[PDB]
């Protein structure tokens, strides 16, 4: 097969699946069609984006091929045991900063929320004879749910850790 | 003794220490100066408060009874944990 | 040419350090491993051979290797200095023979003993027909000294063969002033 | 001598890899290669490794067998395809070590002086993180020894680096990111508490251990002491913290006056949207 | 391949049925009197032998299996195989049995899909405990996905109608790695529950169907409601029609087959209804699945009843008449006018026959139709689907 790997090293963090493999198909194959791949059915469920403008510019003779990232049964599950089980918490004992993300969630709440209940000034009938619907509950709701829910967890560690 | 007391008076450490009450005071700064003790001179009462020590030799009684206090915490701390995580329990989804 | 493999088993005891084998006895077993690796250049460079000793630990610092040019170099400071373990010399020397590259070559060991060893013949019998049934012939070449005429490693040229694989040769100590090639002139001439 | 280690999973699973390779073919023992690392501070890195071949019988665990030559040939290639790294130590898969490992880490201390072991686990289920580091100094003894020479053990961790995620937060396609509002605080609870508080009943049976047996280093030089640091509380009956009440009082205040306070205002929040957009809905709806 | 074996297997499906002349018709299309480009003028051959003596043997046990004993490879014996194990349902052949696994003797290309297949339909809704072990304790030491695809809808194509009978074993699958046991585990609960509205499928069926991370798993979860709801098929489009606004083409994909299979003997005009935005969908391939699903819908449909049957004709049209659709839209628009006119309005399909008892050549062409992304011919067995309305 002789199969090429392509790849630029500067992308993302978790997400891109940057590599790019190829097969380039010869030239003395011109009479006949090219690249039949018998069923054309899993390549047609490769052919998703038609991706690389300037490689489908290159379609002339070449192709990109399917790359599962496939399962390592000795691997994966322990792979999972090294992310979270050293990730939540690290020994998962350790934080079960506080006291100063008081001030600073009041500030990023309270000064977010002045603006947030203006528009009800401009709230009126004639329905679509007023043109400016934004929610303004985001980041009020679940900033402070999660902030004083887990603080006062925190307020719980001396309970819970102390008898 | 029992845990700590809290606050311990001139007549325990005078009479462990078979000296008068005037001379305490100079026992607990003398041991700020050694510096095996963080202590807060408590002596408002002459009832002297407590901070870490340096430890002495664990006896094997000691090693039974520090089993005894040490597991009450153990055991005890890891029940009502269990407690507090069965009424925890109810909302895990 | 013959395709073999043969371990070289020093000694770094404490009692090979004196001149009544010749002007070194560091220099006697010196000169020995000299014409095993120059007799192993005489014969099949395909073949290996690796450095070990049987005295204050199991010291592989070369490979079993065709190269010999290192080990000339690894002569130096050998330092002879310890206590003597010949009995786990045997089988630490044949897994480092089961650690080789290839099938074809034979397995005929030559072995250094200089001292007095603390190997039961039991010991040594469990290696001896563990070798019959490993396939290896051993001839071992007596330093130093244990006896004037040595008898747990007779015992094992004993155990070792029988009616075709008398390849274990064991040429005793003479533990008074004998040479420096004297010595190694009879495996050289039978092994 | 080493402070801790910055260990990325990447060589972890360039030990899975080699453990893959010696699972088809007859395994005696375990795994013995090589770790090679970045050593900057008295902190460690470590960015990839690889291993050598190694058997070992039991009879006297002084039969154990690596290949130098092998091992400085491809350090030889890796550095120079990267004159960043250099060997640091070792690493062996059965997580309980032996006492042949000694005469492993002091015949590979020659390279360099230095060479920290990693313990691993090809099937972890119960640990908390594998990468283990120990260190062979020496206290010498109480009584002295003639040459008491220990693995001491330094602290750890799993390293981090950056975009070294890329495949791996994309292969494992499992994660609930950002938790923080749910369930993931009473996993910390359900495992710092039972896994814990088992560490620290072994510990009390370890005391046992002491009661019925334990005359060998019983130890009465750093146990008591670093209980000690715990026995900052005696935590006996009648609780002694009449002085602490106001303390956790203080501890409910502020959080609970941003409680009432925010999440009053959150019921202002939901209320008016709620019923304005309701009554549209409901009224409007036909 | 295919074009090898679609034009030799398209004689047999004009030949279903034709008991007698199939020798004598064939005689230049034996194996051997025809020289292939590699395997498949002499595999389609057998394949539309099978078909001709599909359910109604003969010597198509014996001369059968001895012309794939008697042939060279693996890469011939599938279509031979098929049609074997379709006409040897009951006749309790052991070599079906015996050397297909050790013909594979650790995987095929596809015949060990075949393999299953085969050893599925003579061992339908058997509780094969000989092949439980011998498929279900053989699909997890392999790699590929074919080989492992394939033994699933063998292990889904052992179990059927149980009820109760196998749904720890599906759990087991479900337990499983990723891409294999559980998407068995979803076909062998879509064929064990066939004709009843147990409400125990649901539940692992619509959470596999949403709560997981692997995609066609979930698009299989989703085709199962049409294998599981054909005989009140009146509760599906209600809830698909939620489902149809998926995140992904899967599970909108699924959704517009659901509507499909669940429903294609009837003309209901609310399914239509909602297959119409589907069918107006950005991705290209969900639209041409419920092209395909709609032509399924319209079956012997006259005009008069729901008029939406010019309209789609029409709409078919202009997908076909024009290049810049999708590439396998024509494959599906050809296919939509083939099944739009099958047999010339004369056949329908009905995975229940009236008087309760089901049609179950229905429903095993329902659950073979849906993989077409290898072995085509899993469309060719829609003739088995097909009803002597007479």
């Amino acid at each position: 097969r002789a199969v090429a790997v392509v790849v630029d090293p500067i992308q993302s963090v978790k997400g891109k699946v940057v590599i790019d493999a190829f097969r380039l198909i010869n030239a003395n194959m011109m009479v006949l069609g090219h690249e039949p791949r018998q069923t054309t059915s899993n390549l047609g469920h490769l052919n998703k984006p038609s991706i690389q403008a300037l490689i489908h510019g290159l379609n002339r003779h070449y192709y990109s091929i399917t790359i599962n990232y496939r399962k390592n049964e000795l691997e994966q599950k322990m792979l999972l045991n090294l992310h979270k089980k050293s990730w939540m918490e690290g020994l998962t004992l350790q934080d079960y900063v506080v006291k100063e993300m008081l001030e600073l969630a009041k500030n990023y709440n309270k000064a977010v929320e002045e603006e947030d209940k203006m528009t009800p000034e401009q709230l009126a009938i004639k329905n679509v004879g007023k043109q400016d619907p934004k929610r303004h509950l985001e980041e009020h709701v679940d900033v402070l749910m999660t902030s004083n829910i887990v603080q006062c967890l925190a307020a719980m560690l001396d309970t819970v850790v102390f008898k | 003794r029992p845990a700590n007391h809290r606050q311990l008076t001139f007549e325990e450490i005078a009479k462990s220490a078979k000296i008068t009450v005037n001379e305490v005071e100079l026992l607990v700064m003398k041991a700020l100066s050694v510096g095996l003790v963080k202590g807060s001179i408590d002596e408002v009462d002459k009832r002297v408060h407590m901070t870490w020590v340096q430890p002495r030799v664990l006896d094997l009684q000691q090693i039974k009874g520090m089993k005894d206090r040490l597991e009450f915490w153990c055991t005890d701390v890891k029940s009502m944990e269990m407690l507090v995580e069965h009424q925890a329990h109810d909302i895990l989804t | 040419m013959v395709l073999e493999s043969t371990m070289v088993c020093v000694d770094n005891s404490e009692y090979m350090r004196n001149g009544d084998f010749l002007p070194t006895r560091l220099q006697a077993q010196q000169d020995a491993v000299n014409i095993v690796c120059h007799s192993k250049t005489r014969s099949n460079p395909e073949n290996n051979v690796g450095l070990i000793t049987l005295a204050n630990d199991c010291e592989v610092l070369t490979t079993l290797t065709p190269d010999t040019g290192r080990i000339l170099s690894k002569l130096h400071t050998v330092q002879p200095k310890g206590k003597i373990t010949f009995c786990t010399g045997i089988r630490v020397a044949h897994l480092a023979l089961k650690h080789r590259q290839g099938k074809n070559h034979k397995m005929r060991i030559i072995a250094f003993v200089g001292s007095p060893v603390e190997d039961n013949e039991k010991d040594l019998v469990k290696l001896a027909k563990r070798l019959k049934k490993e396939k290896v012939n051993v001839d071992i070449i007596n330093f130093g000294e244990e006896e004037v005429n040595t008898e747990k490693l007779t015992a094992f040229v004993n155990t070792l063969n029988g009616k075709d694989g008398t390849g274990s040769h064991l040429v005793t100590v003479p533990p008074g002033p004998s040479l420096a090639d004297a010595l190694i002139s009879s495996p050289i001439l039978a092994g | 001598a080493v402070q801790k280690v910055v260990v990325h999973p990447l060589v972890l699973l360039s030990v899975v890899d080699h453990f893959n390779r010696i699972g088809k073919v007859g395994n005696q023992k375990r795994v013995v290669g090589v770790l090679l690392g970045s050593w900057q501070k008295k902190v460690l890195d470590v960015s990839n490794s690889f291993a050598v071949p190694f058997d070992e019988d039991d009879k006297d665990d002084s039969v154990w067998f690596l290949d130098h030559d092998y091992l400085e040939n491809m350090y030889g290639m890796f550095k120079k395809v990267n004159a960043r790294e250099r060997i640091v130590g070792w690493y062996h898969t059965g997580p309980k070590l032996h006492k042949n490992d000694i005469a492993i880490n002091e015949l590979m201390k020659r390279y360099c002086p230095n060479s920290v072991l990693v313990i691993i686990d090809v099937k972890p289920k119960d640990l908390g993180l594998p990468t283990e580091a120990y260190i062979s100094v020496e206290e010498v003894h109480d009584d002295g020894t003639p040459t008491s020479k220990t693995f001491e053990h330094v602290t750890s961790e799993i390293g981090a680096e950056e975009a070294e995620e890329v495949g791996v937060e994309h292969l494992l396609r499992d994660i609930k990111d950002t938790t923080v509002g749910t369930l993931s605080q009473r996993i910390t609870n359900q495992v710092h508490g039972l896994k814990g508080l088992n560490s620290k009943l072994l510990d009390i049976r370890s005391y046992l251990e002491k009661v019925a047996t334990g005359k060998l280093p019983i130890n009465h030089q750093i146990i008591y002491q670093l209980q000690d640091v715990f026995n900052l509380l005696p935590d006996v009956s009648l609780q002694e913290f009449v002085k602490a009440f106001y303390l956790k009082t203080n501890d409910q205040m502020v959080v609970v006056y941003l409680a009432s306070l925010i999440r009053s205002v959150v019921a202002l929040h939901n209320l008016i949207n709620n019923k304005i957009a309701n009554r549209d809905a409901e009224k409007k709806e036909g | 391949n295919w074009a090898k074996f679609t034009a030799t297997a398209s004689l047999g499906v004009i030949h279903k049925g034709h008991e007698k002349e199939a020798l004598q018709l064939m005689a230049t299309y034996l194996p051997k009197d025809t020289s292939p480009g590699s395997a498949y003028q002499e595999g389609g051959g057998l394949y539309a032998l099978g078909l001709i003596h599909a359910n109604h043997g003969g010597d198509i046990i014996d001369y059968l299996l001895n012309q794939l004993k008697n042939a060279s490879n693996d890469i011939v014996r599938h279509g031979g195989s098929l049609g074997l194990g379709l006409a040897a349902m009951g006749t309790a052949r052991q070599d079906v049995y015996d050397l297909l696994k050790t013909n594979l003797y650790q995987d095929d290309a596809v015949t060990g899909e075949a393999a299953g297949l085969a050893l599925g339909l003579v061992m339908l809704g058997s509780k094969n405990a000989q092949a439980i072990e011998d498929m279900v304790g053989y699909a997890q030491e392999t790699q590929h996905e074919k080989i492992l695809r394939g033994l699933a809808v063998g292990i889904a194509l052992v179990m059927y109608g149980r009820m109760e009978e196998a749904d720890a074993l599906i759990e087991s699958l479900c337990r499983d790695k990723d891409p294999i046991l559980r998407r068995s585990g979803m076909y062998t609960v879509a064929m064990a529950y066939c004709g009843s509205g147990n409400n125990k499928a649901i539940r692992r069926l619509l959470h596999v169907a949403v709560s997981d991370v692997n995609d066609d798993v979930r698009r299989a979860a989703v085709e199962s409601l049409g294998f599981i709801l054909f005989r009140t098929p009146e509760q599906c489009p209600s809830v698909v029609s939620l489902l149809s606004e998926s995140y992904n083409p899967h599970v909108r994909y699924g959704a517009a087959m659901a509507l499909g299979i669940c429903c294609a003997g009837t003309g209901n005009k609310e399914a239509i209804n909602l297959l119409e935005p589907m069918t107006n969908d950005p991705v290209n391939y969900v639209r041409q699945g419920a092209l395909i699903a709609s032509a399924l819908i319209m079956i012997q449909q006259t005009e008069i009843t729901c008029p939406k049957v010019n309209q789609f004709r029409q709409l078919y049209s202009k997908v076909i008449n024009d290049k810049h659709d999708d590439v396998m839209a024509k494959f599906g628009a050809i296919l939509a006018q083939g099944i739009l006119d099958a047999g010339g309005h004369n056949v329908t399909i009905s995975l229940q026959s009236r008087t309760g008892h089901t049609h179950m050549p229905s429903v095993v062409g329902v659950l073979v139709f849906t993989q077409f992304w290898f072995w085509f011919p899993l469309s060719h067995f829609l003739s088995l689907a097909y009803t002597p309305t007479c």
